[PDB]
């Protein structure tokens, strides 16, 4: 019954990984956090009444395509697909990273969120529809989320879950 | 240490050696294995994870396995960069703790012989003014880790006042030493000459330190 | 690419309580791992001390059980020890390491850090004194040529020895202390240069005795009559 969640939190360098993690965990904005700091965390949530122990591995950047990185991966069940809506660049790495998930899981169909993140801030370069269009190409949700305010954390992290079930439940 | 390991294992370079690790119901027959190599002077690293699973840049000639109450570490392409010390790890549930093996040195044998270099200083003029005189002979780079080291007054043999470590593994695989010989100013000033004089398989360097020279 | 410095007085005085402290760097003390501290008595084998997590709950090794505590300070990210009533039993190399990651088990151990010697003794510290170990004209080897520090009479271990505050990296050998019957250290560092700049080159090196917290930088120069 106390059932394990494992997310994985990817995209490029500043988009808020950190930020959307420890929204989700500590429940407080982090100004200025080490870009540099992978880590993962546990969150203890009640999801559509089911209590849900939530593991998330925040990523940092340099890549790497040793085996146990890709085994490091594998381990995750759902990924958060993060850019942020002031960075043209990150939304156009949002496929670099589908490809890559798609490659060490070996398999066309695995649980993703599509996550514009900063929607807090007037300027914007990535239009809103612009990502329902790529999210759609791909089945997956897409959620407009904001770390500093705590717009949509939860709900950005729980779909992710909630398109966990449909996919061991199927 | 609750985990059992040989304190010593041998290899020729080439072949394939096995280090045991016996424990009990507890933790080996209950719980994943975990293997660590440590180098000298550094911490340990992680070497085999739950039973057999390699990390990065650990080889393929490393492989573990577990069965029983026991469990096991195979070098099979044995290198001279594999003579480090080895230790098992695994959760004890009697206990409620990690427990370790004492540890494995694995020693590489066949390794060529080398002749040591032998460094000798006099007392300095500074440590002179203090009334105080070391001799100081630095023994380094010298393969089977033994060396006899005798100190000479002139001709006659000193013991008293001769301080020698025991001959310690460097970066290279090899060994170093030192001697130190502790006198009064006096005692050095009197003797025409001091000598360190370094045995190493048979062979023999004698380093030679005098009060009257001075570079 | 988490790392984790120890920090804590190397000698300790029987009765006394044995205190250690570990800052950990690019990482966070609240992921889901599991803090350890190790020791590693000097040439014996590792034996494993307590664990934390950030919540606050602990493990200790049953046989130190009754002297162990281990704390967490999120405020300034780092988890400490406190070894109380030690012995000469208790000296030792102890590392603080992460593991047990929750997202991937690689076992208790996966990050260590360095060391930092603890010696539990009833003598007191002494710091070093230093001497010059200056190249004759018989102790060169051609174009090289070998100097180096004698540091004398100290206690506790360890001593460590740089040369020009590290700009001097190849060519350098520090060698184990010898312990003498006296009960205190003595080791020597030296350093092989080219002998033509012996007149030019100035060659300092740089002890360090943090049981006493003594740094001596010490000219090494030609030798003169
Ligand atoms: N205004 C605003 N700034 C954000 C938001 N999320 C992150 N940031 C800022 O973006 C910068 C980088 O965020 P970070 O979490 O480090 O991204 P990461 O490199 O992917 O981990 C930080 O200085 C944050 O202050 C947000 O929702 N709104
Ligand atoms: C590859 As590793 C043992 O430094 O996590
Ligand atoms: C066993 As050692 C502690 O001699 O490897
Ligand atoms: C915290 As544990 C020793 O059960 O990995
Ligand atoms: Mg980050």
């Amino acid at each position: 019954g106390m059932t394990e969640y494992k997310l994985v939190v990817v995209g490029a360098c500043g988009v808020g990984k950190s930020a959307l993690t420890i929204q989700l965990i500590q429940n407080h904005f982090v100004d200025e956090y080490d870009p540099t700091i992978e880590d993962s965390y546990r969150k203890q949530v009640v999801i559509d009444g089911e209590t849900s122990l939530l593991d998330i591995l925040d990523t940092a950047g340099q890549e790497e395509y040793s085996a146990m990185r890709d085994q490091y991966m594998r381990t995750g069940e759902g990924f958060l697909l993060v850019f942020a809506i002031n960075n043209t660049k990150s939304f156009e790495d949002i496929h670099h990273y589908r490809e890559q998930i798609k490659r060490v899981k070996d398999s066309e169909d695995v649980p993703m969120v599509l996550v514009g993140n900063k929607s807090d801030l007037p300027s914007r370069t990535v239009d809103t529809k612009q990502a329902q269009d790529l999210a759609r190409s791909y089945g997956i949700p897409f959620i407009e989320t904001s770390a500093k305010t705590r717009q949509g954390v939860d709900d950005a992290f729980y779909t992710l879950v909630r398109e966990i079930r449909k996919h061991k439940e199927k | 240490s609750v985990l059992t390991q040989p304190p010593s294992a041998s290899g020729t370079p080439g072949q394939r050696v096995t280090i045991s690790c016996s424990g009990s119901s507890s933790n080996i027959g209950s719980n994943y294995v975990y293997w660590y190599q440590q180098l000298p002077g550094t911490a340990p690293k992680l070497l085999i994870y739950r039973n057999n699973q390699r990390p990065s840049g650990v080889p393929d000639r490393f492989s573990g396995s577990k069965s029983g109450t026991s469990a096991s570490l195979a070098i099979s392409g044995l290198r001279s960069e594999d003579e480090a010390d080895y230790y098992c790890a695994a959760w004890d549930e009697r206990l409620s703790g990690w427990v370790f093996g004492g540890g494995t040195k694995l020693t590489v044998l066949g390794q060529p012989k080398a002749a040591p270099s032998v460094t000798l200083f006099p007392p300095s003029s500074e440590e002179l003014q203090a009334n105080k005189a070391t001799l100081v002979c630095l023994i380094s780079d010298f393969y089977p880790g033994a060396v006899t080291v005798a100190w000479k007054a002139d001709s006659s043999p000193v013991k008293a006042g001769v301080e020698t470590t025991t001959p310690s593994k460097q970066s290279n695989n090899k060994y170093a030493a030192s001697s130190y010989l502790s006198l009064t100013p006096e005692q050095w000033k009197s003797h025409r000459s001091y000598s360190c004089q370094v045995t190493h398989e048979g062979s023999t360097v004698e380093k030679t330190v005098a009060p009257t020279e001075c570079s | 690419e988490v790392q984790l410095q120890e920090s804590g007085p190397g000698l300790v005085k029987p009765p006394g309580t044995l205190s250690l402290t570990c800052a950990v760097s690019g990482g966070s003390i609240s992921s889901s791992n599991w803090w350890s501290w190790v020791r590693q008595p000097p040439g014996k084998g590792l034996e494993w001390i307590g664990e934390i997590y950030h919540s606050g709950s602990t493990n200790y090794n049953p046989s130190l059980k009754s002297r162990v505590t281990i704390s967490v300070d999120k405020s300034k990210n780092q988890f400490s020890l406190k070894l109380s009533s030690v012995t000469a039993a208790d000296t030792a190399v102890y590392y603080c390491a992460r593991g047990s990651s929750s997202w991937y088990d690689l076992g208790p151990f996966d990050y260590w850090g360095q060391g930092t010697l603890v010696t539990v003794s009833s003598a007191s510290t002494k710091g070093p004194s230093v001497f010059p170990l200056a190249p004759s004209s018989k102790s060169t080897s051609g174009g090289t040529a070998a100097l180096g520090c004698l540091v004398k009479d100290y206690f506790p271990e360890p001593v460590t020895v740089s040369w020009n505050s590290g700009a001097l990296t190849s060519g350098v050998h520090t060698f184990p202390a010898v312990l003498q019957s006296s009960g205190l250290y003595s080791l020597s560092s030296v350093v092989t240069v080219p002998s033509s700049s012996l007149g030019t080159q100035t060659y300092i090196c740089n002890v360090n005795h943090k049981p006493s917290n003594t740094k001596v930088d010490k000219k090494v120069e030609p030798k003169s009559c």
